[PDB]
């Protein structure tokens, strides 16, 4: 089968900068290659077919290019909007094949997150289940570490974090941190701490609460 | 033009199912209808077309014993049939076609296929109140959810679920300090694997 390389996974640039993913077929494919985009949680957008010619709607800043094995698709006046992972595929010979993808990163500049902390709902407690959520939202760049205490206490175990895409519209990234006790844990303690770390201060940003 | 796909199906190992893509907005006999198959770290695979005029198909080998591509032209729908299955065939599946009048893609919502011995579990939902709101979901099976506020869009962060003792659990943040109270604002999540629809109001 033929194979296409997108040698890069992740390319990174600023808004208004000019973006060029590489595609590398290993047999000829003449001009018979299509560009695609996948913003998060959304189904597959066709760009580009016959290696340059754009489907309807789609701006003349995405511009494809190439023909044999080498094939280029260049994005002009990137926006944050454009954030999504970007494949090529060829449909010259059975099977079609994609690229692997190339994902676009957004540089901007620093921003600390906003922490909101959450107590256990009154619903889940009377489940014998106790979770207290922190949100991190908003901040650049995406490295931070939370750190959970209770009663001054640093707690580690029974803790659940994940990260979001990079916001397409400010460009920014989000985590949310969830520690998960038990009722009658949760009531035996009165402080509930979630401090964030983060580039953009050199103390840790603290959100608590006293059940 | 519209192509509608069931957002989920959860199968046990071994079993077979029939994903369906109901087309609607132009002549069904037109068009090439192509399907694709998407996993986390594996990109885009095409599994192969088929032309609802006469079924003619093209199939990508490595599906050949997997996949089998039919349509039903009266009620302008497609099929995708998966034999044997495993849970190497947990994936989301794409029916998109290709339309010229201008040339325009169409594509499905996709199928989350999730191909598992668990049973299904509906999601506990629990609300996040102290401006940022929240709505934790937890302890459901299997993917997807999908959580909306109201409707409320901007100031929305719906994090990815987490796997935890066998079962998913995620959250989402709404920002919006006046607004609320006064303002009802309801945490609105489905699970359509468990067909268990539920509504939950953010409360001080
Ligand atoms: C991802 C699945 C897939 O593979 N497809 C697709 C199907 C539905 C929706 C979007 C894409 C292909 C369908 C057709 N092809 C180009 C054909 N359209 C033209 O205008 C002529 C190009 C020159 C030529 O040689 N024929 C693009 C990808």
């Amino acid at each position: 089968d033929i194979v296409m390389t997108q040698s890069q996974k992740f390319m990174s640039t600023s808004v208004g900068d000019r973006v060029s993913v590489t595609c590398k077929a290993s047999q000829n494919v003449g001009t018979n290659v299509a560009w695609y985009q996948q913003k998060p949680g959304q189904s597959p957008k066709a760009l580009i077919y016959s290696a340059s010619y754009r489907y309807s709607g789609v701006p003349d800043r995405f511009t494809g290019s190439g023909s044999g094995t080498d094939f280029t698709l260049t994005i002009s006046n990137v926006q944050s909007e454009d954030l999504a992972e970007f494949f090529c595929q060829q449909y010259n010979n059975f099977p079609y094949t994609f690229g692997g993808g190339t994902q676009l990163e957004m540089k901007r500049a620093d921003a600390a997150p906003t922490v909101s902390i959450f107590p256990p709902s009154s619903e889940q407690l009377t489940s014998g289940g106790a979770s207290v959520v922190c949100f991190l939202n908003n901040f650049y760049p995406k490295d931070i570490n939370v750190k959970w205490k209770i009663d001054g206490s640093e707690r580690q175990n029974g803790v659940l974090n994940s990260w979001t895409d990079q916001d397409s519209k400010d460009s920014t990234y989000s985590m949310s941190s969830t520690l998960t006790l038990t009722k009658d844990e949760y009531e035996r303690h009165n402080s509930y701490t979630c401090e964030a770390t983060h580039k953009t201060s050199t103390s840790p940003i603290v959100k608590s609460f006293n059940r | 033009v519209q192509l509608q796909q069931p957002g989920a199906e959860l199968v046990k190992p071994g079993a077979s199912v029939t994903v369906s893509c109901k087309s609607s907005g132009y002549t069904f006999t037109s068009y090439w209808v192509h399907w694709v198959k998407q996993r986390p770290g594996q990109g885009l695979e095409w599994i192969g077309r088929i032309h609802p005029s006469d079924s003619d198909t093209n199939y990508n080998q490595k599906f050949k014993g997997k996949a089998t591509l039919t349509v039903d032209k009266s009620s302008t729908t497609a099929y995708i049939h998966l034999s044997s299955l495993t849970s190497e065939d947990s994936a989301v599946y794409y029916c998109a076609i290709e339309a010229i009048t201008i040339t325009t893609d169409y594509w499905g919502q996709g199928t989350t296929l999730t191909v598992s011995s668990a049973k299904t579990t509906p999601p506990s939902v629990y609300p996040l109140a102290p401006v940022t709101l929240g709505c934790l979901v937890k302890g459901y099976f299997p993917e997807p959810v999908t959580v909306t506020w109201n409707s409320l869009s901007s100031g929305v962060h719906t994090f990815p679920a987490v796997l935890q003792s066998d079962l998913y659990t995620l959250s989402s943040s709404v920002t919006v300090s006046s607004t609320w109270p006064s303002e009802t604002v309801t945490c609105n999540v489905a699970h359509p694997a468990s067909s268990t629809k539920v509504d939950k109001k953010i409360v001080p």
